[PDB]
RNA sequence: AAACUCCAUAUAUAUAAUUUUAAUUAUAUAUAAUUUUAUAUUAUUUAUUAAUAUAAAGAAAGGAAUUAAGACAAUCAUAAUGAUCCUUAUAAUAUGGGUAAUAGACGUGCUAUAAUAAAAUGAUAAUAAAAUUAUAUAAAAUAUAUUUAAUUAUAUUUAAUUAAUAAUAUAAAACAUUUUAAUUUUUAAUAUAUUUUUUUAUUAUAUAUUAAUAUGAAUUAUAAUCUGAAAUUCGAUUAUAUGAAA
C-alpha cells in the first residue's frame, strides 16, 4: 500500500515499465547542496508514503500517460524471428580435418 | 580526432595501472555545425562559401572502483592533458536511502524590499 | 443534358457497384450453399440459392468494393477455419452472441453473409444492421418520443422495418401470432381519412401484419418497440440479429445530432443504439433458444480501446480520454457475454481453389495464364496478398495493370 | 424556391449552408445554432421543411442582429473612428488601408472597399 | 477518466507539497515565471571581452 | 591475403543480409520455408500498402523462382516505403546467394544484387 | 492490357511532318519515322482529350468508358491520325534519304 | 493591443497641474493610454516635430495620445 | 594541368561489459575501379585496333577541391593608406518621428480561380532525415475558449535534459472511409426490387445565370491573447462577424 502511494506521489518522476524513481535539482549553486536537496526530499517523500493514516490513495490508479508519451517518441523494434521457422538442421555441420585432430594429439 | 584517439588510448594506459577496468574509447556520433557565407557577387554564381566544424566525441567508461582511485585517475589525467580536448566527468554514487547529515532568490529579497518602500506602502495601506 | 439514360455519370466506386457490369460475366454452374451437407462442399467455392439470394439482397449482406460484379451472382469459398468453425460454434454454443473481427478485407463481411445464408435455410426471422452510419450521421430526420424517451428516427425506421419484412419468409412471420393488442396512427392513404387508427388484436393478428402497418413518422418508434418485442416474447422462430460495420458503433459515442441546446446526442439516447444495445447486453431476451446476435467489425472504422478492453485482449486503462475508450460500450458488451472470432486469413491451398474459380471465370489476365506455370501463379499471388489475405489476392489478379 | 425574410433558397440547398450564406451576420457557427434550436437535423435542404417551419426560422432570425442591423453597428463604430479623429478614422476616410498595410503596392481592395459608409 | 477529481487534486496538492512546487489551483497569473527565469546579465555583460586586459 | 570468408547459413539455418537504398536499411533473414514473409512483425499487405512495392521485394523470388520456397523475416528502418521495400528486395538477394551460390550470375543479370547508389542531392 | 496495346498501336500514326528550320529561306516540312514510345504519347494525350469530353466526375471512368469505345472500333482520334498520314503521303518527295 | 489583465500604459504626466490651473500638457508619450481622468483636459502631443493640440472627450479613453497626432503629411503627385 | 587527394558507396579489422541501443548503429584504420576478360559484327592507320552487340567476373553507379597571367567591374554599409574638408560641430547624448508615405511603372515571391482535387476522420499510434536546447528546449496534467471527448489556441504548473540518454517532435503527402457547388448528375414523399450504403417508377425539388459556390480569403467591425518598459504611427496569434478580385 505504501508502495503504491509513493508511485502515485511521484507522477511523472516515475517510470511503471522500468520501475524508476528519477528526479534531479540544480537549484543550488553548489552541487553537495543540491544532493542534500535530493535527499530531503525523498525522506519527505518515503515518511508521507509511509503514512498511509488519513489516506492511502489505494482508489486512484496509476497514471502513466506521461510515460506513454515518452515511448511514443522512441522507436520501439519490439519483434523477433518466429520459432516456428527456425530450420537447426539446415545449418552447417563441422567436417573432420585430420590435421587440426592430429595437431593436438 | 588524433589528440582525441592519442589522449583516449594514455587514459586506458594510466587506468591500468590503477586498477581500474575501463571501457572504450567508444566513438560517439560526430556533431557537425555549418555556416554559410554569401561572397560579394551573391549573383547566384560561386557565391556562398561553406564553413563546418565537427566534434569528436569519445566515451571511456570505468567499472568496479573505488571513489579515491577514480579520483586520482582523473587528477593524473588532468595533469597531463592534450591541447584542445575536453573532458566531461558523470561519476555515479551508490548510496543508501537514509543518510546522515544529508549529502531566497535575488528577485524574491528585492520585491520584498519594494513593497516596503514608501512608494508602495503608501498604496497597500488599508 | 449533359447525362443521358445509360451515361456512366458515377465515381469510380459507384459505377463498378451500380452500373450492372455483371451483365456480360459467363454463366458458370457452381455447388449451392448448404450447411446440412457442408462435407460436400468444404474447401470449394459455391453460389447461394434462389432463396438465399433474394433474403441477401434485401438484408444488404452484398456490399459495394467487394469485386461482385466480376461474377455473375455473389460467390464464396466454403471454408473450414473460418466458414465451417464459426457456425459450428453458432449451432453448439449456448449464448450464442459473437463478433466477427479479423484484419481489413480478411473476409468479415462474407462470413456474416453465409451466417445469413444460413439462418434462411434454418427457418429463422433475419434482423440486419448492415450500415449502422445511417442512423449515426445525421442525414436523416429525428423526433424526440415522449412516452419512450428516446429519440426516434422515422426515415430510418421505414427503411429497416420493409427490409425485415422483405428479406424474411412470410409463412415464419405469420406464424407468430401477436400476444399483445396494438392501436397505431393510420397513415394508409386509402382509408387514413375514414379510420383514425388501425387496431392489431392479439391472437388474431401476426407480426406479418405489425410490420405491414403505415403509420404517422411521430408514431413509427412505438411501432419499431412492438416489433421487438413481439419477436422477443415468441419462443417458435429463432431470431438472428446481425449489425455488420459495428466498429463505427463503437468508436461514435455521439452522433451528429444536436438537442435544443446545441448539444450533440449520446448514441444511446437514440431508440436505434438502444434498441441495438439492449439486443447485445441481454436486456431484450429472447425467448427462442437458437436466437443469436452476431457483430462484425470492419476495417474502414477507426479503432481504439473500447473494442480491445470488451474482448479482454488488453487491460483497462482507467486514464483513457473518453474519445479513445468509451466504458459504458464495455460494460455492455461483457455484460452480453460476446465471444470474439478471428477470420483468419487464407492458406495456399485456399488460395488455390480461389484462383482456380477465378481462371474458369475468365478474369484473369493473359500474364498469369500463359507462360506462368500454376504452382508459379499460386507462391506468387499468395506472397502477394499478405499470405492469405481475400481483398489484396483479388486487387492483385485484377486491378494491378503494371 | 423557399423564400424566408425575403431571401430566396433554392430548395436543395442545406439549410444550415444556405442560412449563414444569404444573411449577414450569421456564420457556420451560428447557423448549426438556430437548425439545432428548431429542431432541423443536420443535414435537411430547403424543400423539406414546412411553412410552420419557416416561420419558426424568420421568428428565430428576427430575434437576432442581422441584416441592416448587423451593418449599421460596422457604419457606426466606423462612423465613431472619424468623430473622434483617431488615425484610422482618417484611413477610412482616405479610401486607405487601416490595418498597417504597405501601400507602396498593392492596397487595392482598400482603395475599394474602405469608406465611412461601408457596405 | 474515472478518478474523481477531488481524488486527483488531493494527490496533485501534496505532491507539491512535498516537491517544494507551487499549487495554484484557480490558475490565477501569479508571475512565478519572472521569478524563476534565469539571470542573463553576467553573460551579457561580457559580450565585447574582460575590460581588464593588459595595454 | 584477401578480406572474404565463405558465407555460411547460421545457427537456424538462416541467411542474413543488410540492403540499402536512399535513407533505408533493411536486414533480412531468409530461411527455408513456405513463403511466408513478415515485415517488422507485420503482415505484408499491412506494412506496405503499394503493390508496386510488394512486387519488387518478391522480385528477386520470383527470378530462381523460389517464392514458395523460403521464409522471410524483413526488418527495416529509415527513409519511406519506397526505399524499405527496394532494400529489402537488395537484401533477399544477396541473402538467396547462400542457398545456392550458382545462381549469383542470374540475381547479377537481374539487377537485383547491385546497391542503387541515387540519394538526394544538395543543389549545387 | 492486350485490348490497350491494341488500340495504341492501331491509333498512333507512324510517321509525321515536322518542319525545319533550314537555311534562310523557308522552312522545309519532311515528313520523319516515329519510334514506339513516340507513337504512344501521341495516342494517349488524343485518348484523354477524347476522354475528357464525358460526363463522369472520376476521370478513371472517363478514361474507362473512352478505351472500351476504342478496343470496339468508334474513335474520334482516328481523323486524327488519317490527316497526320495524308500530309505525310504528300510530302513524301521531300524526305532527304541521306 | 496590450492585454487587458496587464492594466493601462500608464505615463508619468503632470496632470495635477492641468486640473487645477487648466493648463495645457506638452508631452511626447505618444503611446500613452488616455485615462478616464485625462477626460476634459487639454494636451499639447509631439508628432516628431510639432506639438498638436486636442481635448480629449469620452470616446477618447482607451486609446492612446499618439492616435490623434498623425506624424505624416497627405499625399499628393505633380500630376 | 592531370595524376594525386578527400567525400560518397562496397568490404575488412578494431572499439561498445548491445539500458546513452539506432549493432538495421556509431567512427577510427585499411582495401577496392581511371574496372576487367572472351567472342561475333562493322569500320580502321586491318593490328596486339576502335565502334558495337554477346557471354563471363564485379557492390561499383556520383561528386569535390585544383595554374599563373591578361583584360575589365564594384565603395567593400564587407578592410586599409595618403590627401582633402568640419572642430560649440559635418563630432557626442536623450525624447519623439521617419526608414512602413502613395498617382503610375518594374522585379521576385505567396495564396488562389474545384472533381487525374479540395475538405473532414483514422490511438496497442504507417513510414524520415538533418539540426537545435546554460543569453535554454519545454513533457505530462489541469483550466478557459467549449461542447462527452478529441482537435486548435492561450493560461496555470515547470517533469526530464545541457544531451547517441530528456525535450522541440506521434513527420507530411501516401493509403482507406465520408463529403463536395456548378449538376434535375441532387434531395424528398410513396410504391418497387435477386443492385438494398442500391435499382426502377410517379410526383414535387426555383428562378436567375457567363456565371463566384459549401471555390477563393482580400478588406473590415468587435472581443481576447503573446513578446516587451512600451505594439499610436508600426508587430504576431485566436474567436465571432464580414466574404473583395480571380
Ligand atoms: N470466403 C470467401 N470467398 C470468396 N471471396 C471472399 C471470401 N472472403 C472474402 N472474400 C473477398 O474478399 C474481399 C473482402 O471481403 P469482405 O468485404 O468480406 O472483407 P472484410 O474483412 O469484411 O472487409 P472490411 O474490413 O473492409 O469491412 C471481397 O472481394 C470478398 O469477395
Ligand atoms: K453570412
Ligand atoms: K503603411
Ligand atoms: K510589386
Ligand atoms: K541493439
Ligand atoms: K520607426
Ligand atoms: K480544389
Ligand atoms: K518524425
Ligand atoms: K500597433
Ligand atoms: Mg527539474
Ligand atoms: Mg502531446
Ligand atoms: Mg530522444
Ligand atoms: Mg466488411
Ligand atoms: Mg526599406
Ligand atoms: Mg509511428
Ligand atoms: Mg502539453
Ligand atoms: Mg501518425
Ligand atoms: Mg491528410
Ligand atoms: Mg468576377
Ligand atoms: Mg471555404
Amino acid at each position: 500500500k505504501s508502495l503504491h502511494k509513493f508511485r502515485i506521489l511521484a507522477r511523472s518522476r516515475y517510470d511503471h515499465t522500468t520501475d524508476i524513481f528519477k528526479m534531479s535539482s540544480d537549484k543550488f549553486e553548489h552541487a553537495s547542496q543540491n544532493a542534500r536537496y535530493l535527499h530531503d526530499i525523498l525522506q519527505r517523500l518515503l515518511a508521507e508514503s509511509k503514512d498511509l493514516t488519513e489516506d492511502d490513495f489505494s482508489d486512484v490508479p496509476l497514471d502513466t500517460r506521461h510515460t506513454i508519451a515518452k515511448s511514443l517518441r522512441k522507436k520501439k523494434r519490439d519483434y523477433e524471428f518466429p520459432e516456428h521457422w527456425k530450420r537447426p538442421e539446415d545449418a552447417p555441420k563441422k567436417k573432420f580435418d585430420i590435421v587440426d585432430q592430429l595437431l593436438s594429439t | 580526432n588524433e589528440n582525441l584517439d592519442f589522449y583516449s588510448d594514455f587514459i586506458l594506459r594510466t587506468g591500468y595501472y590503477l586498477g581500474i577496468p575501463l571501457t572504450g574509447p567508444k566513438p560517439l556520433p560526430t556533431r557537425r555545425e555549418r555556416w554559410t557565407v554569401i561572397k560579394s557577387p551573391f549573383v547566384h554564381a560561386k557565391s556562398k562559401e561553406n564553413f563546418e566544424r565537427h566534434t569528436h566525441k569519445r566515451l571511456i567508461r570505468a567499472w568496479d572502483t573505488n571513489p579515491e582511485v577514480l579520483q586520482m585517475l582523473i587528477a593524473y589525467i588532468t595533469k597531463h592533458s592534450m591541447a584542445g580536448v575536453g573532458m566531461k566527468c558523470n561519476f555515479f554514487q551508490r548510496s543508501e536511502i537514509s543518510l546522515d547529515l544529508g549529502s531566497t532568490s535575488a528577485v524574491g529579497q528585492k520585491v520584498l524590499e519594494l513593497l516596503d518602500s514608501p512608494d508602495f506602502k503608501k498604496h497597500l495601506e488599508k | 443534358k449533359r447525362v443521358t439514360p445509360g451515361s456512366l455519370y458515377k465515381n469510380w466506386t459507384n459505377t463498378t457497384h451500380t452500373a450492372q457490369l455483371q451483365q456480360t460475366a459467363v454463366p458458370l454452374a457452381l455447388p449451392i450453399f448448404n450447411f446440412d451437407d457442408i462435407s460436400k462442399t468444404l474447401n470449394k467455392v459455391v453460389s447461394y440459392s434462389n432463396k438465399q439470394y433474394k433474403s441477401l439482397h434485401h438484408l444488404g449482406s452484398f456490399k459495394k468494393s467487394q469485386f461482385n460484379e466480376l461474377f455473375q451472382k455473389p460467390v464464396c469459398l466454403v471454408r473450414e477455419d473460418a466458414t465451417n468453425s464459426f457456425l459450428k460454434k453458432l449451432v453448439s454454443h449456448p449464448v450464442k452472441k459473437f463478433i466477427i473481427t479479423g484484419e481489413p478485407g480478411v473476409g468479415k463481411t462474407v462470413l456474416l453473409s453465409q451466417a445469413h445464408a444460413y439462418a434462411v435455410d434454418s427457418k429463422q426471422i433475419i434482423i440486419n444492421i448492415s450500415y449502422p452510419e445511417l442512423f449515426l450521421n445525421g442525414r436523416n430526420d429525428f423526433s424526440y418520443d415522449d412516452d419512450l424517451k428516446l429519440f426516434i428516427q422515422p426515415m430510418y425506421l421505414k427503411k429497416l422495418i420493409r427490409k425485415i419484412l422483405k428479406a424474411n419468409d412470410p409463412a415464419l412471420l405469420k406464424s407468430i401470432e401477436l400476444s399483445k393488442d396494438y392501436k397505431f396512427s393510420n397513415a394508409n392513404p386509402k382509408n387514413a381519412s375514414v379510420k383514425p387508427f388501425v387496431t392489431l388484436n392479439k391472437t388474431k393478428n401476426t407480426v406479418l401484419d405489425l410490420l405491414s402497418v403505415m403509420t404517422h413518422p411521430h408514431n413509427r418508434g412505438k411501432l419499431m418497440k412492438a416489433i421487438i418485442d413481439e419477436l422477443s416474447v415468441q419462443s417458435k422462430v429463432p431470431i438472428m440479429f446481425t449489425v455488420d460495420n459495428f466498429s463505427k458503433v463503437l468508436t461514435t459515442a455521439y452522433s451528429a445530432y444536436r438537442n435544443t441546446e446545441n448539444k450533440q446526442i449520446y448514441s444511446l439516447d437514440l431508440q436505434m443504439g438502444k434498441l441495438m444495445m439492449d439486443i447485445i447486453s441481454g436486456e431484450t431476451k429472447f425467448a427462442n433458444g437458437e436466437s443469436s446476435t452476431i457483430l462484425a467489425i470492419s476495417g474502414v472504422d477507426r479503432t481504439n480501446k473500447t473494442l480491445p478492453v470488451a474482448l479482454g485482449k488488453i487491460p483497462v486503462d482507467p486514464y483513457v480520454t473518453r474519445y479513445h475508450y468509451e466504458p459504458k460500450f464495455v460494460e455492455l458488451l461483457q455484460k452480453g457475454n460476446v465471444t470474439e472470432f478471428e477470420v483468419p486469413k487464407l492458406n495456399k491451398q485456399e488460395v488455390n481453389e480461389l484462383i482456380d474459380y477465378y481462371k474458369q471465370s475468365n478474369v484473369l489476365l493473359d500474364k498469369d495464364i500463359t507462360g506462368k506455370k500454376w504452382e508459379n501463379l499460386i507462391d506468387e499471388k499468395y506472397f502477394l496478398s499478405g499470405n492469405g489475405n481475400p481483398r489484396e489476392l483479388l486487387k492483385s489478379l485484377v486491378l494491378s495493370h503494371r | 424556391v423557399v423564400h424566408i425574410l425575403g431571401k430566396g433558397f433554392k430548395g436543395k440547398e442545406v439549410i444550415k449552408i444556405a442560412l449563414a450564406s444569404k444573411f449577414y451576420g450569421i456564420g457556420k457557427t451560428t447557423a448549426e445554432k438556430i437548425c439545432s434550436k428548431l429542431g432541423l437535423y443536420p443535414w435537411m435542404r430547403m424543400h423539406q421543411l414546412s411553412e410552420p417551419q419557416i416561420m419558426s426560422i424568420a421568428s428565430e432570425l428576427s430575434t437576432m442582429t442581422i441584416e441592416g442591423d448587423a451593418r449599421a453597428i460596422v457604419k457606426d463604430n466606423i462612423a465613431l473612428k472619424r468623430k473622434i479623429g483617431s488615425y484610422s478614422g482618417m484611413r477610412h476616410t482616405l479610401h486607405l488601408p487601416v490595418r498597417g498595410q504597405h501601400t507602396r503596392n498593392n492596397a487595392k481592395t482598400a482603395r475599394k472597399l474602405n469608406k465611412i459608409d461601408r457596405r | 477518466m474515472n478518478v474523481p477529481k477531488a481524488r486527483l487534486l488531493k494527490v496533485a496538492e501534496l505532491s507539491a507539497k512535498i516537491f517544494d512546487q507551487n499549487f495554484n489551483p484557480s490558475g490565477i497569473r501569479t508571475g512565478s515565471k519572472i521569478l524563476n527565469e534565469r539571470l542573463k546579465g553576467p553573460s551579457v555583460a561580457s559580450y565585447y571581452g574582460n575590460p581588464d586586459i593588459l595595454k | 591475403s584477401n578480406n572474404i570468408k565463405i558465407k555460411t547459413l547460421d545457427e537456424f539455418g538462416r541467411s542474413i543480409a543488410v540492403g540499402k537504398r536512399k535513407s533505408s536499411t533493411a536486414k533480412v533473414f531468409v530461411v527455408r520455408g513456405t513463403g511466408e514473409i513478415l515485415v517488422n512483425g507485420r503482415q505484408l499487405n499491412d506494412y506496405f500498402l503499394k503493390m508496386k512495392d510488394r512486387e519488387s521485394i518478391m522480385y528477386p523470388l520470383q527470378v530462381i523462382e523460389s517464392v514458395g520456397k523460403y521464409n522471410i523475416f524483413a526488418t527495416t528502418s529509415g527513409g519511406g516505403p519506397t526505399g524499405q521495400a527496394e532494400s529489402i528486395m537488395h537484401a533477399i538477394a544477396k541473402a538467396l546467394v547462400v542457398f545456392n551460390p550458382l545462381l549469383k550470375s542470374r540475381l547479377h543479370k537481374a539487377g537485383v544484387l547491385t546497391r542503387d547508389y541515387r540519394h538526394v542531392e544538395r543543389k549545387k | 492490357i492486350q485490348a490497350l496495346e491494341k488500340s495504341l498501336d492501331e491509333l498512333a500514326p507512324l510517321m509525321m511532318t515536322k518542319t525545319f528550320n533550314t537555311g534562310v529561306a523557308k522552312a522545309s516540312v519532311i515528313p520523319v519515322p516515329l519510334n514506339k514510345r513516340q507513337r504512344n504519347r501521341i495516342a494517349w494525350n488524343w485518348i484523354v482529350q477524347s476522354a475528357n469530353q464525358r460526363v463522369s466526375s472520376d476521370f478513371a471512368v472517363r478514361l474507362g468508358e473512352e478505351l472500351t469505345a476504342i478496343a470496339k472500333g468508334t474513335s474520334s482520334a482516328f481523323e486524327k491520325r488519317d490527316q497526320i498520314h495524308k500530309t505525310a503521303i504528300a510530302h513524301r518527295a521531300y524526305i532527304q534519304l541521306k | 493591443s496590450r492585454s487587458v489583465w496587464k492594466g493601462p500604459n500608464i505615463v508619468p504626466l503632470p496632470i495635477r497641474e492641468a486640473m487645477t490651473k487648466g493648463t495645457p500638457i506638452r508631452t511626447n508619450a505618444r503611446a500613452a493610454t488616455i485615462l478616464p481622468q485625462f477626460v476634459g483636459l487639454k494636451f499639447q502631443i509631439h508628432n516628431g516635430k510639432e506639438y498638436v493640440p486636442i481635448e480629449i472627450s469620452e470616446d477618447m479613453v482607451g486609446h492612446k495620445l499618439g492616435e490623434f497626432a498623425p506624424t505624416r503629411k497627405r499625399f499628393s503627385y505633380t500630376q
